[PDB]
RNA sequence: UUUUGUAUAAUGGGUCAGCGACUUAUAUUCUGUAGCAAGGUUAACCGAAUAGGGGAGCCGAAGGGAAACCGAGUCUUAACU
RNA sequence: AGGACCGAACCGACUAAUGUUGAAAAAUUAGCGGAUGACUUGUGGCUGGGGGUGAAAGGCCAAUCAAACCGGGAGAUAGCU
RNA sequence: GUUUAUUAAAAACACAGCACUGUGCAAACACGAAAGUGGACGUAUACGGUGUGACGCCUGCCCGGUGCCGGAAGGUUAAU
RNA sequence: UGAACUCGCUGUGAAGAUGCAGUGUACCCGCGGCAAGACGGAAAGACCCCGUGAACCUUUACUAUAGCUUGACACUGAACA
RNA sequence: CUUUAAUGUUUGAUGUUCUAACGUUGACCCGUAAUCCGGGUUGCGGACAGUGUCUGGUGGGUAGUUUGACUGGGGCGGUCUCCUCCUAAAGAGUAACGGAGGAGCACGAAGGUUGGCUAAUCCUGGUCGGACAUCAGGAGGUUAGUGCAAUGGCAUAAGCCAGCUUGACUGCGAGCGUGACGGCGCGAGCAGGUGCGAAAGCAGGUCAUAGUGAUCCGGUGGUUCUGAAUGGAAGGGCCAUC
């Protein structure tokens, strides 16, 4: 269970965030995705993935 | 060594034929986990993510065998 | 003396128009990352109490 | 009496007479019956005291929502076929 | 002289039989141990219950002791008969 | 010598002797919310606790563990 | 001490029968003896298991606490290095 | 205007001296014809000792409690949740301390879509090279493969390779399956926005079935729901999440 839980934070001013999991030793690079933000109702980038 | 430890709740196999549920899409008319020998005949909507067949709107449920390999399909007669 | 209500159930159940009771679903407090959004969305609303549990609910809540 | 099951060699009783075990109070739900009918009913207390006064209150006639709030609609949702 | 020897009173209780709704809720008969000592006995006094006392056996503390007796919490509780 | 009054009198307890340990006196220790009392009208040749148990010959090795005794270094550490 | 007009054998039976089935034997009633049976008499088995029972005892089980012990403040003051 | 020095002042610590608190179960006198007690004189000790509050350590000396269930009697051993097969008697379901195996994960691509492709094994020929590496052809037609145990599936591929991508989206959801319940599961279709493709279309994670923990208590972010005289705030509620 070395895989750990991280949260993807919307780049917009909204505080909305998603949650997922990722391996730390294999891919330490930050994860960047494009997901729907229900507050602004648009697809935006997400960050903050250790 | 070691015994017992048998899985539980094997779900279900057959849920009906002809106008048994009929109304709406239903969620039966399939042997879950089967796929083989129970395919979507086009008349009924395709499988679910767990290989579950279901209806479109209404009608009788029928079973047929056709096509190469002699596979069995479930269709629904729209009414 | 008066019957004392179960305060644990008074804040768990609420009475509806036709005598039924509404309650909040379970499994929506923590460890939510591995739960499907469909499941959590279906759990978010409130449901009614089943036939078998109404006897216990009414016994617990005499003044509701 | 207890048991799947007892004439059982499973328990109890030597016999007679007397006594001996589902009650009372207050709350709440349902059934029957009586009064009244969108209304029903008073508690303490006063009283020439089972009358009469006393409507403080309580239940019902409107629900939805966590709540603000809205209201035969309300909640969810940016909004719902 | 001796926590010396044998042996009565005196203090014990090793064996056997009897008794076991007894003569007796531990005794009788025949044997047995100590018998100037750490001895035995009369009268009075002190130590009181999670406490006392104990050459120690969980022994004794009014025929009751791995926590005395009397009264109260008290109709303790009993998924058991 | 003592013991289970009332199924066990014994190889069990005690014993004289031996050893360790505490105690400088308002002693240690014990009873007691305290006062106070015993120890003791005693003073280390005394008193208390623990083990062994006349007498004879003896009582070997181990301080890693637990306990006890000692240690102006250093680390951690309460109240304030 | 349920009431008895209270035999043997073989089988049956809640599985070891005076009372059931078949069969054999047996005039009615005492007294003196023996103890094979009436699963004989007494003690709601002490062995075994169970109860989300009890009581004592042990410890590097848990949580507390008397006692002992460390420090700060108070009772508690003044000079010098 | 100082990274720097020193008379004096304040405030801590250590060590000596003092005496007036305090101790005296040292001596003497009085109450008093009294080894108690009190007062007085004196000697010794002395801000120590000792007591109160708070506080760390130790504390079976004492006290209250716990020390599971199944079980071919208990105990020892084993097991307790989830998944696959048989037992299971051709719908579902079905027990034993019955017979056999696995799980308490993994993946930012191993997901989505578009385009393309088809295995194991054997035989013949050929430098190292051979029983087996790579190459060409021929048999064979899934005996191959699947992220992981077993069953059921898969050529259309669910198996293999590449391009672009984040639908592993948000709010709902007619209808249904399975449970005593808590709950779990499948799901067309609607609204918003998005990816692949020329388009029809597909995509609400992975071929499916294991990879999991209720409630309470509390932590983090958002909210303009509440805010005990009023305005705020604290706290609480709601949404996401630990
Ligand atoms: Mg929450
Ligand atoms: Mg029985
Ligand atoms: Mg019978
Ligand atoms: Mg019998
Ligand atoms: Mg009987
Ligand atoms: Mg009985
Ligand atoms: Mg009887
Ligand atoms: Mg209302
Ligand atoms: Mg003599
Ligand atoms: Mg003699
Ligand atoms: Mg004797
Ligand atoms: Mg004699
Ligand atoms: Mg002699
Ligand atoms: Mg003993
Ligand atoms: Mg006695
Ligand atoms: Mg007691
Ligand atoms: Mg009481
Ligand atoms: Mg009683
Ligand atoms: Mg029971
Ligand atoms: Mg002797
Ligand atoms: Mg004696
Ligand atoms: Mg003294
Ligand atoms: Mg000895
Ligand atoms: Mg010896
Ligand atoms: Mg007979
Ligand atoms: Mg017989
Ligand atoms: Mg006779
Ligand atoms: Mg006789
Ligand atoms: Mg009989
Ligand atoms: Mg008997
Ligand atoms: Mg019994
Ligand atoms: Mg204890
Ligand atoms: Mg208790
Ligand atoms: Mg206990
Ligand atoms: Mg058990
Ligand atoms: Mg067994
Ligand atoms: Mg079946
Ligand atoms: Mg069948
Ligand atoms: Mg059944
Ligand atoms: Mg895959
Ligand atoms: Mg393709
Ligand atoms: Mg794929
Ligand atoms: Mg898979
Ligand atoms: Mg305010
Ligand atoms: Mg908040």
């Amino acid at each position: 269970g070395i895989r750990e839980k991280i949260k993807l934070v919307s780049s917009a001013g909204t505080g909305h965030f998603y949650t997922t999991t990722k391996n730390k030793r294999t891919k330490p690079e930050k994860l960047e995705l494009k997901k729907f933000d229900p507050v602004v109702r648009q697809h935006v980038i997400y960050k903050e993935a250790k | 060594g070691g015994s017992t430890r048998n899985g539980r709740d094997s779900e279900a196999k057959r849920l009906g034929v002809k106008r048994f549920g009929g109304e709406s899409v239903l969620a039966g008319s399939i042997i879950v986990r089967q796929r083989g020998t129970k395919f979507h005949a086009g008349a009924n909507v395709g499988c679910g993510r767990d290989h579950t067949l279901f209806a479109k709107a209404d009608g009788k449920v029928k079973f047929e065998v056709k096509g190469p390999k002699n596979r069995k399909f479930i269709s629904i007669e729209a009414e | 003396p008066k019957i004392k209500t179960v305060r644990g159930a008074a804040k768990r159940f609420k009475k509806t128009g036709k005598g039924g009771f509404k309650h909040k679903h379970a499994n929506l407090r923590h460890i939510l990352t591995k739960k499907a959004t469909k499941r959590k969305r279906h759990l978010r609303p409130k449901a009614m109490v089943s036939k078998g549990d109404l006897g216990l609910v009414i016994a617990c809540l005499p003044y509701a």
